[PDB]
This record gives structure tokens, C-alpha cells and sequence, in this order.
């Protein structure tokens, strides 16, 4: 999906 | 289940987890419709709560 400022931690 | 149109993004500058509608093109914030990052990694389409109030057919698409 199109997503955005995920921590991605 | 209360409408989510309040868990609506439009502010350019938000640095919050998000993810965009395939059903309006409008930004949700992540944690206030209730998918973790984790599980967006495995959505190829969502469809916000409005949009599967508008067609029932419709559902998140997973990956
Ligand atoms: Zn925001
Ligand atoms: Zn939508
Ligand atoms: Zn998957």
C-alpha cells in the first residue's frame, strides 16, 4: 500500500 | 462503528505513520484506524471505513 513515515524501527 | 473521517490526514508537514486510501486518495493516520506497520506491510489496498460504508463489496486487500 501507499504509506508514509513508518517508524521502520 | 463510529465514522473515521476524523482519522483523516490533510496537514502537509505530518511526519505521523500513515497510509492512503485506494478507495478516496485521502491519507489515514495509521494508529487511529487501527493497523500497525507491521500488518501495512502486507496490504496491497486499503480501503478506509467510508469507502466500505459507500460499496460493501469492499474490503482491504492483503499480500
Ligand atoms: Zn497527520
Ligand atoms: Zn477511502
Ligand atoms: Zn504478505
Amino acid at each position: 500500500a501507499r504509506t508514509k513515515q513508518t517508524a521502520r524501527k | 462503528q463510529e465514522d473515521q473521517a476524523y482519522c483523516i490526514c490533510r496537514s502537509s508537514d505530518c511526519s505521523r505513520f500513515m497510509i492512503g486510501c485506494d478507495g478516496c486518495e485521502e491519507w489515514y493516520h495509521g494508529d487511529c484506524i487501527g493497523i500497525t506497520e507491521k500488518e501495512a506491510k502486507h496490504i496491497k489496498q486499503y480501503y478506509c471505513r467510508r469507502c466500505k460504508k459507500e460499496n460493501p463489496e469492499l474490503q482491504t486487500i492483503f499480500r
